């Protein structure tokens, strides 16, 4: 019946990036989670008036194993790149994060996003015209998201549904 | 009817339970959420005993109380005033006899001495089990040994003096079996030719025993001090976490080599053996029950350089392609298989690491530290229960040894094993995807001959085991 | 999988800690530190089945005699210990049994008889009197060494499957 979206998120660990599958999936409105529950990382959702199943793989907490980035993203349709908006770094990362999925899928054009997350209140890094150009250069859009106040969540996640969907 | 208490103001644990302070779950009570003072109370409650609290406890504390903190608090409850005299027992000393003293000797013996065996019980199990504590912080441990060592009295003695020389053994710090290990397979590398050493030359059956045996003492090696708090994703993840980095290091490495393996063998008809070689060694981590080892290789044959290998694929045996593609299958669907099959074996066993972090990294920042209610803050004992349900299956499967025998040259032949060289990660692994490229042209290049690399047998020997008398 | 909730008990000094965590890790603990209270978990397959075991470790030492209603209503079965070069460790079996037999309020409560410490030669209890015990409880009775494992899967394993068929 429905389409279901295999969605992966990367992007560097220790910056707070599992905020937001958790703040999307989660109970919206109670602060709770348990990771282990059986489709704790699907959820049923309505994107422009058509229902259809999310399936995200967020593999948060496992950087380290670096050899296991390519069977993971392999698994995926969609990607949300994720970086940390006070965390340079992260942000200079990116670029290695989508030649890598684009290595993987072997396509030029693989649907994607770029999310600028704020995880804390220490100073901003990365300000919002950096990001956005960087993501004009790839030709792909921008969504800044609170890894606190669940603001911007839902627009990452259906701007990549859109952007599957247009491919 | 109960017993009384000593008054709240002289005796801090011996105020009433309220929503105030305490929240239990929906036969003893689970703790949802809880001011400290009650946490202690109940972990050490005159009631009953609570073992996985306990190990819960020591576990998660420091979220949210510091060390030197836990050891004022719980000598705190130690301290229990005993009752005055009753006016029975006022009477019979008016009149020059002994008083029965029939409130007092209960409350020793149904309230006193429980608590304070079961604080010493938290002091033994802290000291045991998560003794990393006064490793960092000298004085603490210098304040648990005047502690212990001043308890007076004879109902603890035995326990007091068992416990200080249990400190005194961890101040300064062997395995038996059913049967005999199996004997050392050997291939074209005999023993003591570790020059010879490689992924064709060792037995395939030694080299799934010796990289068990070495990823199992690295699985054994980590402790849940590096893994609270979710430490091994932070800044100082190299001094919170060594061993499992470590763990996580030889994964990669074991990984990448194999990856190295195959795409550097530029002959089809040698990497084709060098593929069915690796996924002999997959069938042998599976006999052993070795998931970390299983998905190295499901790792290394999903990598961009080694997946797109098509002509290669084309001439590994049916069975081959069957054991690979079930081996892969135990991780799809968010390893559903996987679960369940860890769930089901008999261990020995090398569980896969990365599941577990990424369920307590998500566990650790999916929930409130604090849950307000009634104008307090009760610290969130839900939340940490969980992370100790994920760190006591870790230590679940840490008990169980391998009946393996060591084979001192193979084990440092793979503790060396460094595919990457000098190299950094993103040359190394361009490095391999355009091996990949050349070996395998894609199409409509056409696919090139290249000469072979080896100059002994590429038969394998097999993986059933053989044994002479 | 299936859990079973086991508890050892006995006399202090006849091993229920050296058996457990010989069963545990393989190990055998050649330190006497009296137990206060511990628990273990080992998942094993047993009959083709696999479960999990949690263990309770218990205090022999007189000291914590009043505290032993409240492990004794969780449990499910009782290994219950004595050494066979420690009279006094069997004639203390009696009173485990009963007390078990009080607080669970049940005549057929999983039981294990076991005579530790089968690996010294001066032994002071004969297999024939504790087996003539055990038969007057309707339990199977079988002597183990945490030293060298004879014995310790088969006891705690014939337990297991004597709360598997209650
Ligand atoms: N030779 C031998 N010694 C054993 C055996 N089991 C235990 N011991 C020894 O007996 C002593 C007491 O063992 P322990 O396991 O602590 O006994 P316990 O019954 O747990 N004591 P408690 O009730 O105080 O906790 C230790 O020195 C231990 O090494 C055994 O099978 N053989
Ligand atoms: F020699 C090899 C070379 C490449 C592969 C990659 N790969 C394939 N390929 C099928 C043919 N098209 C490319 C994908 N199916 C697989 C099933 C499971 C796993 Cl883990 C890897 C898999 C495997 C081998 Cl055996
Ligand atoms: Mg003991
Ligand atoms: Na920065």
């Amino acid at each position: 019946g429905m389409t279901e979206y295999k969605l992966v998120v990367v992007g560097a660990g220790g910056v707070g990036k599992s905020a937001l599958t958790i703040q999307l999936i989660q109970n919206h409105f109670v602060d709770e989670y348990d990771p282990t529950i059986e489709d704790s990382y699907r959820k049923q959702v309505v994107i422009d008036g058509e229902t259809c199943l999310l399936d995200i793989l967020d593999t948060a907490g496992q950087e380290e194993y670096s050899a296991m980035r390519d069977q993971y993203m392999r698994t995926g349709e969609g990607f949300l790149c994720v970086f940390a908006i006070n965390n340079t770094k992260s942000f200079e990362d990116i670029h290695q994060y989508r030649e890598q999925i684009k290595r993987v899928k072997d396509s030029d054009d693989v649907p994607m996003v770029l999310v600028g997350n704020k995880c804390d209140l220490a100073a901003r890094t990365v300000e919002s015209r950096q990001a956005q150009d960087l993501a004009r250069s790839y030709g792909i859009p921008y969504i800044e998201t609170s890894a606190k106040t669940r603001q911007g969540v839902e627009d990452a996640f259906y701007t990549l549904v859109r952007e599957i969907r247009q491919h | 009817g109960q017993m009384r208490l000593p008054s709240a103001d002289v005796y801090r644990f011996a105020e009433p339970d309220s929503e105030e302070n305490i929240i239990f779950e929906e036969g003893i009570p689970i703790i949802k959420a809880g001011t400290v003072i009650k946490l202690i109370e109940r972990l050490t409650y005159h009631m009953y005993a609570d073992p996985n609290f306990v190990r819960t406890f020591l576990t998660t504390y420091r979220s949210f109380c510091k060390p030197q903190e836990l050891l004022s608090l719980i000598i705190e409850r130690f301290e229990i005033p005993e009752p005055e005299p009753t006016e029975a027992d006022r009477i019979a000393i008016e009149n020059g006899d002994q008083p029965l003293s029939a409130e007092l000797k209960r409350f020793r013996k149904e309230y006193i001495q429980p608590v304070q065996l079961r604080v010493l019980n938290v002091c033994r199990h802290w000291v045991e089990h998560h003794f990393y504590d006064f490793e960092r912080d000298a004085y603490l441990l210098q304040r648990m040994e005047e502690f212990i060592g001043t308890v007076r009295g004879k109902a603890m003695k035995k326990w007091v003096e068992s416990i200080t020389k249990i400190i005194q053994r961890k101040k300064i710090a062997n395995i038996t079996f059913q049967s005999s290990p199996p004997t050392v397979e050997w291939h074209i590398s005999r023993p003591g030719h570790i020059e010879t050493f490689d992924l064709l030359t060792l037995h395939p059956i030694e080299i799934a025993r010796q990289l068990t045996l070495l990823e199992s003492d690295l699985y054994r090696a980590v402790q849940p001090s590096e893994l609270v708090g979710s430490v091994w994703t932070k800044e100082d993840k190299e001094i919170n976490s060594p061993n499992l980095l470590k763990m996580i290091r030889h994964t990669t490495n074991l990984t990448l080599w194999f990856e190295k393996c195959i795409v550097e063998t530029e002959n089809l008809e040698e990497r084709v053996a060098v593929v069915s070689r690796i996924i002999e060694i997959l069938q042998v981590f599976q006999e052993l029950n070795n998931f970390n080892g299983v998905l190295e290789v499901v790792s290394a044959m999903n990598s961009s350089p080694v997946y797109r290998l098509d002509h290669t694929f084309e001439q590994i045996p049916s069975r081959q392609k069957k054991i690979l593609e079930e081996a892969h299958e135990l991780s799809e669907d968010h390893y559903k298989k996987y679960l369940a099959k860890l769930r089901s074996i008999n261990p020995p066993c090398v569980p896969f690491f990365g599941i577990y972090l990424t369920n307590i990294l998500k566990t650790e920042e999916g929930n409130p530290e604090v849950l307000k209610r009634h104008g307090k803050e009760l610290i969130n004992f839900s939340k940490r229960r969980k992370v100790a349900e994920i760190t006591g299956e870790i230590q679940q499967y840490q008990n169980q040894p391998y009946c393996l025998r060591v084979e001192s040259d193979i084990k440092r032949f793979f503790e060396n094993l460094n595919p990457m060289g000098n190299s950094m990660e993103k040359e190394f692994t361009d490095y391999l995807f355009n091996k990949s490229l050349e070996i395998e042209p894609r199409n409509p290049k056409p696919l090139p001959r290249f000469p072979k690399k080896y100059s002994y047998p590429l038969k394998s020997p097999g993986v059933r085991p053989s044994n002479p008398r």
